[PDB]
Parts: C-alpha cells; sequence; structure tokens
C-alpha cells in the first residue's frame, strides 16, 4: 500500500522518475517554484556543533597547507639536492615551517574562527562536510548571520528596546540596517525587525478596521460550511492576525 | 477505524442471551432490549458527526452479525438488532446500513426462505427495514 | 464476471467495470422502488399506524404470503414501542444511568473527566468538516430541473491526494475526498479541482517586487491526466495542453522499470460509468506537468432518496484534510506572501516573508532596493488549502 | 562430551584403526577422526593408554544397538 | 560499464576514465609498497582499490554506497577476501593519517577519511618513510609474539637396544577380541 506514495511511478531499479518534461522544463525556465523548496528543517544543537566544527576545520586547513607544502617541498628539494651549504639553509627553512606549524598548531581555536566576514569555502564545506545537505549559500548564511560568534546574540535589555521604538519611529520604521546601526548594541537588521514586529501596535491589532472585516466577512461567507470557518488561513488576506 | 469502544461487547452479549434463549419471537428480543434498555446508546452527550459515524459503524457490525455462517436463529437476533439500532437512532436523516452487491441478493434469499420457514416476524422486520429504505446499496459492507 | 470481492481485507478490493456494477445494481432494484428518489413510507408507534394500516397491511400480506390480519399482527408485534425505550422528548446531551451497556459505561469514563473548569467545553471532538459538509447538501434538491440526479444513479467517492506530504507519517493521507456520478464525464472532475498549484507563479523581482507575474499557471499551462487500469486521459481541450503521457511510456517502455505496457486517451473520452476500476487501490491524477494527485475509489454507490441531488454542487465535497499556513519568519506570526534567496539581511536561506515585513525590510520608502537578496512572490499552499 | 566419548569407547573396543571407526559413525570420515585424535591426544594420553590396555569385547550388534540408542537418546535431550 | 550513462545505471555515477585510471594505480602502488600484495590474491586488492578511488572521487553521495551496492551496478563478481582485504587498506589508512597535522587534529575515522585520499597520494613518499620507521606483516603473526621458534629439549637418545616391551603386549589383540574382529564385518 505504501509503495505508491510519491513520486507515483518510480524506477523498480534505480528508483529515478523519468527526464524532465517540455511543461516542466518551460517552467523552469520560467523561474516558477516548487512546494517541496518550503520544506526547512530547524537547526538541531548537533548541526551547530558541526557546522562549529567545520568552520574550525576549514580554517585550520586553510592556515596550514601554505605551510606544510612549503615544507615538503623543502624537504623534496633537500632530498634532491647535495650541496652542503644550500643543505643547510634549506634545512634551516625546514626548521621555520616547522615552528610556524607548531605555532599555528598551539593558536586557539578563537584566533582560528578569526571575524565575522572572513573567507571561506562554502561550496567544499556544504558538499564535503555534510555531503550537500544543506546549500553552501544556506550554510554561509546561518553561519556569518547568526552562528559566528561575533553575532549579538544576548537578549534585549528594557532600554535596547525603548531606544529601538524610538529609532525605529525616527527612521520612519524603515531601513532597519540603519536602525540597527544607530541602536549600536551589534545588532542586525532582521533581529530589530522580528524584535519591533514581535512588539509593534500597528502589526497586532486588538482593535479591527472596516476592510479587514469586509474581507473577514467576505472569505468567511464563500467558504463556510456550517460552523466551519478558516480561523487562521484567512490571515493570508488581510494583515495584522495570526 | 473499527468498532465502538463496547459496542461489540454488548452486541455480542445481547446475540448470546436471544440465542440461550432457544426463541425466535421477536416479542423476546424486545423483552431483553427493554430490560437492558440498549436504546439508551444513541443518547450521552455525542454530537452530529458523532452520531453520524457511530450509526454507520454500528449498522455495519450489526449487518456483519446479520451475514452467514451463523445459523438461523443468530440472524434473526441479528435483524432485530439491525431494526432496534436503525429505529432507535436520532439521525437526521436516519443514517443507512452499508450492504454490499454480494450481499443484497443472499439476503432476499433469506427473506424468502423466512417467509418460507413462517416465521414471519423477522420478514416482515426486514420489509419494514426496506419500507424506511434503511440501507444503502454499496459495493461493500 | 463483475463481483467485487476483497483483494486484501477492509483494504482494497478486486476490479470491476462500473457499468456492468450499476447494471447489476439496478436489475436488482429496479422495479422494487428502493432505489427510487422518492420518500417512502416510515414505521411509528402502533397507536398512529391507524392510517398507514390500509396501504401496509395489503402489501405486507402480499409480499410476506400471510393473511391480512397476520400482517397487522405482524405490525403490531413489530411496533416501535416495543424498542423505543427512550421517549422521543430525551435530550442526546447527557448518559441516561439507567442503563448497562458497557458503551455507554465507557461514554460515562470519557465524560466524567471533562467537566472540570479547565476540561469542560463545547469544542470540536475529533473532526468537523465531514458533518458539515453532509448537514449543508444531505437530503436537498437542485434548483433547475437538468441538475437533478437520475434515479439509480450510481454515487463514486473519489480521494484525491494533496502535493503537500507528511514524509513522516504513513497510516493516514492528506486528501480531499469528491462525490461523482456515474454518469458524468471526467471533464467535470478534472476541472473542478481547486489545487492550489494552479495558483503556482514565478520570477524574482528584489529589483521591482510590484512587478509581479500577470499570468498564474492555469493561465500559462493546461495540461492534465488521470490514470485508470493502465489508461492515461490527457487533457487536450487547448493548446496549452500537451500530452504528458507520451514522454512517460517512452521512458518507461524503453526499460524494465516494474511497470507494464500502457496506452494513452483523451480526458473527454470516457464517463465515470465507462471505467473498470478497484476500489480502495491507489491511482494516479497530474497536472500542470508535474503536479501528481493520488487517487482512490474509496467508496461506490446507488443514490438514495435521503442524498444529496442537487447537481448544481457536484462534483460534491464531502471531507478535507488541512495543511498548516506558512508563517513568515520575522514576525513569526503573520503568514508569509514573499520568500527571498542569498538574502544577507535573512538569517537562513530561504527566507520567508510577509507583505508587510518584505517590504519594510527590504525596501525603502521610495521602493528602492535594500541590501543584497533575491526575491520571490510566494502563495502559500497552507492557505488556499 | 558424549561423542568423545564414543570415540574413545570405540578405540578402547578395536584399537586405533579409523577406517573402520569412520564406517560405524554415520557421518564421520577418517580424516575426521585422525583430526580429533590430533586435537585430544594432549589431554587425553591417559585416556588412549587406558583404551588400548581396555580390550573390551567387540561385539557386531551389541555395539551397532547401543550406538544407535545412545545417539537417539542424545539427538533428543540436545 | 561504469562509464557511459546506461539506462540501467544512473548518471551520477559516471566519471573519467583517466582520473579514475590514476586514483586506482596510485592507491595499488601504495598497497604494493606497504607490503599489502605479496603472497596474495591482486585480484580482491584491486576491486577495493577501484571501489573506495570510485566512492572518493566523490565522497558527497557513493559513501552511501556499498560494495555489493558496487558490484551489482558494474556487474563484477567480488571475490570473497575483498571485504578483508579493504578492511587492511582502511587500517594502513588511518595509520597514514595519523602522520599529517590536519588530519590527525580532525581526529578522522574510517568512513568520514574517504575525502582526503588525493591529499594523502600527493604526499605519500616522504609520510610513508616517516611512518615506516614506526613495515607490514602478515596481522596474524603481528600480534606481538614474544616467544619465536623455541629450542625443543634435546631428546637424540634411542636407548641402546630395547626401552620396553610391554608396549608390544599393549598393541596386540586378546583371542576375545581376534574373535570380536572377525565378526566386526561379517
Ligand atoms: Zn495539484
Ligand atoms: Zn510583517
Amino acid at each position: 500500500m505504501g509503495h505508491f506514495m510519491k513520486p507515483y511511478f518510480k524506477d523498480k531499479v534505480t528508483g529515478v522518475g523519468p527526464p524532465a518534461n517540455e511543461d516542466t522544463r518551460e517552467k523552469a525556465a520560467q523561474g516558477i517554484k516548487a512546494f517541496e523548496e518550503l520544506l526547512v528543517t530547524k537547526w538541531k544543537n548537533w548541526e551547530k556543533a558541526l557546522l562549529r566544527k567545520s568552520v574550525v576545520s576549514d580554517r585550520l586547513q586553510r592556515l596550514l597547507q601554505p605551510k606544510l607544502l612549503k615544507l615538503e617541498y623543502l624537504h623534496q628539494k633537500q632530498s634532491k639536492v647535495s650541496s652542503e651549504l644550500e643543505r643547510q639553509a634549506l634545512e634551516k627553512q625546514g626548521r621555520e615551517a616547522e615552528k610556524e606549524i607548531q605555532d599555528i598548531n598551539q593558536l586557539p581555536e578563537e584566533a582560528l574562527l578569526g571575524n565575522r566576514l572572513d573567507s571561506h569555502d562554502w561550496e567544499k564545506i556544504s558538499n564535503i562536510n555534510f555531503e550537500g545537505s544543506r546549500s553552501a549559500e544556506e550554510i554561509r548564511k546561518f553561519w556569518q548571520n547568526s552562528e559566528h560568534p561575533s553575532i549579538n546574540k544576548q537578549e534585549w535589555s528594557r532600554e535596547e528596546e525603548e531606544r529601538l521604538q524610538a529609532i525605529a519611529a525616527a527612521h520612519g520604521h524603515l531601513e532597519w540596517q540603519k536602525i540597527a546601526e544607530e541602536l549600536g548594541t551589534s545588532r542586525s537588521a532582521f533581529q530589530c525587525l522580528q524584535k519591533f514586529q514581535q512588539h509593534n501596535k500597528a502589526l497586532k491589532r486588538k482593535e479591527w478596521t472596516e476592510e479587514e472585516d469586509r474581507m473577514l466577512t467576505q472569505l468567511v461567507q464563500e467558504m463556510r460550511v456550517g460552523s466551519h470557518i478558516p480561523y487562521r488561513r484567512i490571515v493570508y488576506y488581510m494583515e495584522g492576525r495570526d | 477505524m473499527g468498532t465502538p469502544p463496547g459496542l461489540q461487547t454488548d452486541c455480542e452479549a445481547l446475540l448470546s442471551r436471544f440465542q440461550e434463549t432457544d426463541s425466535v419471537r421477536f416479542e423476546d428480543f424486545t423483552e431483553l432490549w427493554r430490560n437492558m434498555k440498549f436504546g439508551t446508546i444513541f443518547c450521552g452527550r455525542m454530537r452530529n458527526l458523532e452520531k453520524n459515524m457511530f450509526t454507520k459503524e454500528a449498522l455495519a457490525l450489526a449487518w456483519r452479525y446479520f451475514l452467514p455462517p451463523y445459523t438461523f436463529q443468530i440472524r434473526v437476533g441479528a435483524l432485530y438488532l439491525l431494526y432496534g439500532l436503525y429505529n432507535t437512532q436520532l439521525c437526521q436523516p436516519k443514517q443507512k446500513i452499508r450492504v454490499a452487491l454480494k450481499d443484497w441478493d443472499e439476503v432476499l434469499k433469506f427473506q424468502q426462505d423466512l417467509v418460507n420457514a413462517q416465521h414471519f416476524d423477522a420478514a416482515y422486520i426486514f420489509r419494514k427495514l426496506r419500507l424506511d429504505r434503511a440501507f444503502h446499496f454499496t459495493a461493500m459492507p | 464476471c463483475n463481483f467485487p470481492e476483497y483483494e486484501l481485507p477492509e483494504l482494497n478490493t478486486r476490479a470491476f467495470h462500473v457499468g456492468a456494477f450499476g447494471e447489476l445494481w439496478r436489475g436488482r432494484l429496479r422495479g422494487a422502488g428502493d432505489l427510487s428518489l422518492r420518500e417512502p413510507p416510515a414505521s411509528a408507534l402502533p397507536g398512529s399506524q391507524a392510517a398507514d394500516s390500509d396501504r401496509e397491511d395489503a402489501a405486507v400480506a402480499r409480499d410476506l404470503d400471510c393473511s391480512l390480519e397476520a400482517a397487522a399482527e405482524l405490525r403490531a408485534v413489530c411496533g416501535l414501542d416495543k424498542l423505543k425505550c427512550l421517549e422521543d422528548g430525551e435530550d442526546p446531551e447527557v448518559i441516561p444511568e439507567n442503563t448497562d451497556l458497557v458503551t455507554l459505561g465507557v461514554r460515562k469514563r470519557f465524560l466524567e473527566h471533562r467537566e472540570e473548569t479547565i476540561t469542560i467545553d463545547r469544542a470540536c471532538r475529533q473532526e468537523t468538516f465531514v458533518y458539515e459538509m453532509e448537514s449543508h447538501a444531505i437530503g436537498k434538491k437542485p434548483e433547475n430541473s437538468a441538475d437533478m440526479i437520475e434515479e439509480g444513479e450510481l454515487i463514486l467517492s473519489v480521494n484525491i491526494l494533496y502535493p503537500v506530504i507528511f514524509h513522516k507519517h504513513k497510516e493516514h493521507k492528506p486528501y480531499q475526498t469528491m462525490l461523482v456520478l456515474g454518469s458524468q464525464k471526467l471533464t467535470q472532475l478534472r476541472d473542478s479541482i481547486r489545487c492550489v498549484s494552479d495558483l503556482q507563479i514565478g520570477g524574482e523581482f528584489s529589483n521591482t517586487p510590484d512587478q509581479a507575474p500577470e499570468h498564474i499557471s492555469k493561465d500559462l499551462y493546461k495540461s492534465a491526466f488521470f490514470y485508470f487500469e493502465g489508461t492515461f486521459y490527457n487533457d487536450k481541450r487547448y493548446p496549452e495542453c500537451r500530452d504528458l503521457s507520451r514522454t512517460i511510456i517512452e521512458w518507461s517502455e524503453s526499460h524494465d522499470r516494474g511497470y507494464g505496457k500502457f496506452q494513452t486517451a483523451r480526458m473527454e473520452d470516457f464517463t465515470f460509468n465507462d471505467l473498470c476500476i478497484k476500489l480502495g487501490f491507489p491511482y494516479l491524477y497530474c497536472h500542470q506537468g508535474d503536479c501528481e494527485h493520488v487517487i482512490v475509489i474509496t467508496d461506490i454507490r446507488l443514490v438514495h432518496h435521503d442524498d444529496c441531488l442537487d447537481r448544481t454542487l457536484y462534483p460534491l465535497l464531502i471531507k478535507k484534510h488541512w495543511l498548516w499556513t506558512r508563517k513568515c519568519f520575522v514576525c513569526k506570526m503573520y503568514t508569509a506572501r514573499w520568500v527571498t534567496n542569498n538574502d544577507s539581511f535573512a538569517p537562513e536561506d530561504p527566507c520567508f516573508f510577509c507583505d508587510v515585513c518584505f517590504r519594510m525590510l527590504h525596501y525603502d520608502s521610495e521602493g528602492n532596493k535594500l541590501g543584497e537578496f533575491l526575491a520571490y512572490p510566494y502563495v502559500d499552499p497552507g492557505t488556499f488549502n | 562430551n558424549k561423542e568423545t566419548d564414543m570415540f574413545f569407547l570405540a578405540i578402547s573396543m578395536v584399537g586405533t584403526d579409523f577406517s573402520m571407526i569412520g564406517q560405524l559413525f554415520p557421518h564421520r570420515a577418517r580424516i575426521e577422526i585422525k583430526n580429533k585424535f590430533k586435537r585430544e591426544e594432549k589431554t587425553n594420553g591417559w585416556r588412549i593408554d587406558k583404551a588400548f590396555q581396555e580390550k573390551r569385547p567387540f561385539d557386531f550388534d551389541f555395539f551397532a544397538h547401543l550406538l544407535q540408542k545412545v545417539l537417539a537418546e542424545e539427538e533428543k535431550r540436545k | 560499464k561504469l562509464f557511459q550513462a546506461s539506462p540501467s545505471v544512473p548518471a551520477k555515477y559516471v566519471e573519467d576514465k583517466e582520473k579514475m585510471l590514476s586514483r586506482t594505480m596510485q592507491l595499488v602502488e601504495l598497497a604494493n609498497e606497504t607490503w599489502l600484495v605479496t603472497g596474495r590474491h591482486p585480484l580482491p586488492v584491486i576491486t577495493a582499490a577501484t571501489f573506495l578511488a570510485w566512492q572518493s572521487l566523490q565522497p558527497a553521495d557513493r559513501l552511501s554506497c556499498s560494495l555489493a551496492r558496487f558490484c551489482k551496478l558494474a556487474n563484477v563478481d567480488l571475490p570473497y577476501p575483498a571485504s578483508s582485504r579493504l578492511q587492511e587498506l582502511l587500517a594502513v589508512l588511518l595509520r597514514m593519517a595519523e602522520q599529517l597535522a590536519w588530519l590527525r587534529v580532525l581526529r578522522l575515522d574510517k568512513r568520514s577519511v574517504v575525502k582526503h585520499i588525493g591529499d594523502l597520494l600527493q604526499h605519500r613518499q616522504s609520510l610513508v618513510r616517516s611512518a615506516f620507521r614506526d613495515l607490514l606483516l602478515p596481522p596474524c603473526m603481528l600480534k606481538s609474539p614474544k616467544r619465536i621458534c623455541p629450542v625443543p629439549p634435546v631428546s637424540t637418545v634411542t636407548g641402546d637396544e630395547n626401552i620396553s616391551d610391554s608396549e608390544i603386549e599393549q598393541y596386540l589383540r586378546t583371542p576375545q577380541e581376534v574373535r570380536d574382529f572377525q565378526r566386526a564385518q561379517a
């Protein structure tokens, strides 16, 4: 019974489906998205922990690779070369590279993490360290905007909330990047807007308006059968509800 | 879905008791029905959809008893149970017994046998259910 | 023979021709009036059968091969007073204690722990849609003569599963149940479905959000087809319609993919009476080139005078599953109307935004683009469910 | 264990004639008898010597019968 | 048949023939120099090397594939000791991975290492020469045998003429057992 779930037809030996159809190809060329794209999984603590591990590992390899490549090239040259003074100079270079790799080994994880806007091989991280389960750009956004330690993850202070409200009014509730910059607590535009919307009287309304009531009544009468109405789905059409 | 919680026990107890009486008369079945007071089953703070699907499944299960391989008096008791369940319901419209195509003809032959057997109580009860059109012409029960 | 049999107990049945099955049902009922759409006489208490006695006793005597006095005696014996131990005036909202039913003992056990100030309520019991649609349509008749169900017509129950699927549960399915007539063409069922995929739209509009596409997927594509008994039924009424079945035939017949030989037909060539179909066995439907639905023929029966006879409503909807609205991540409460990718402001990609949050975040008063992001208009299937 | 006791009693009865040994048991080859000897000698050289000294009367029917009975008993109880 | 987009195989598993050949060639020479080839069947080790090379050319998905699935896809009769040879090479792979700074810091494992084989091969020679100073021999006898070929006691004495005579009595049958032997195979 359960064998017939989507896709309805699936290849018996490989499980693949038919190639892209003409209608599907045109729709893709028109940029029409699919419903499967809306499926997103919550960041469990393991996902974050191994993202952190991946970032530290990436930075470690980035720092080490030039040093160890230099050391290995130097050792190859020392092995092939017979000149004594040049051999001693190459040996000294190898000792320097050894000391450099040792102090990099001794560097702390925080120094390895570096700044928020540092460069990383997000593509390689994605497809080799999480096997492509999450997209490289998605991982980049998550890290740089929420997970990197420089992000202000602390709870909002009451003074911070009051100043946020005041400067949001000052900025006309627009350009929330400038709002966050003026707040001065290293907050992001998205954090500021989410916070304001969660305590904005204009969005969440206890009162009512003529257009909201009219459209609620219209949708209710069009859809309602007996006692049932889409209480929480009417919110798509009118603004300021659940 | 299956069966309501406890309905199977009440139905089997009623059918077993009616069998042990060794009587096919409808008087005995109604007397048991009134004594243990089966008709309350359609009360008890069950709402509209609840009465509808409870009656549907109860009628389907009463039909399950009404079918073979159980012998004459068991099927007679099951028909009396079908009559009671349908005529003591409070649905609007009265919900119908789901009966299969494969079962309509066999029940018609059973009604004819009841007529030939001169036990006209069961045949009359089936005809009364037919007048109520208490049954739905379905492919499966 | 077209004799329905269980292929798996209470799960699915063998295949049979709908027309032949309906003809067999009518043959077992034609001329008896049991399949008629006209109100028959009903049972009553023995104290009120005097008016009905003249009409009933003679017919009973004729059918049961018993005397008129025997018919009257049977009627008195089978009086509802012998079974109506509830008075017609008793409310159903209370369990009557004068009973020995185990069922009502269980009902009492259920109700007792629901009378505290925290638990007492008259809320939904387990579902709502079914009875609402029933009471909205049951027993009604059409306002037009041409919209009347034929007496003894077949009623088919068809379930269509939603494109959005749980992927974590398998006992239950997300579906909507329709009722269709034997004589109806499949064109009506194809045209009736209001699937959200028809509302699908595309295009990237971060620079100019107000320039959303003028055409929904329904206005650009019309390819749709049904799948029964190995047959494709593709629509070709319009130039936008394409016979999707040809590509899948080419793909599948070239290799042992686990399915047999297939053949193509149009959508308007068949009525519900022309199909040879199973009950409970899953089947397939598709539209928009890619939006596949699972089709299950849950039930089939002749029409009854108590059923909905108003064909203006047909195809009928009688049961509907639920999908959760896609709430935008900014306020986490309001429903999203926009989604962005590559968005520097957004903490995650993709990020969904409401029409309120989207504009006020990504644009200034003039509507100029702010930051780096790509934005797409979004239609919520959890809303248009 | 009981099968070990059987090789010991057999080789008491008849000596170390692995061919006749393997014939009388139903599914044991001469190679199996040799391998069993090579395994057991280290701990049961005393028992092999006792068996060589134990020139027990080798009756055909008696031993065939007691075999069949004790194989049946072991199979049932095992 | 891994290198053509046949209908029976997904295109996911098509590569460059020369890259595959080079990966497998360098893996095979590594196995050779690590004493994994002498006195044994080459076909299982070669098969293992091919499987690991193919996996390493895209660890993203091939890490989920099994060698049994591999031979099914390729229509190849896998030798029974292929799994054992693969395990041996994996142990050698971990012994090699311990050498490099990044790998040893990352604390890799038998499975996750699949995505660094090219890196290892890049610096094979120096690292393996360093690792040898810690050789390979049959793992069965690498169990740290504290005693090797112990000298047996000298028992070259053969007596003078006869050390005992009851042995003949012990090795001869009594007349009872003689009759018993006669009736044994009647
Ligand atoms: Zn759809
Ligand atoms: Zn908003």
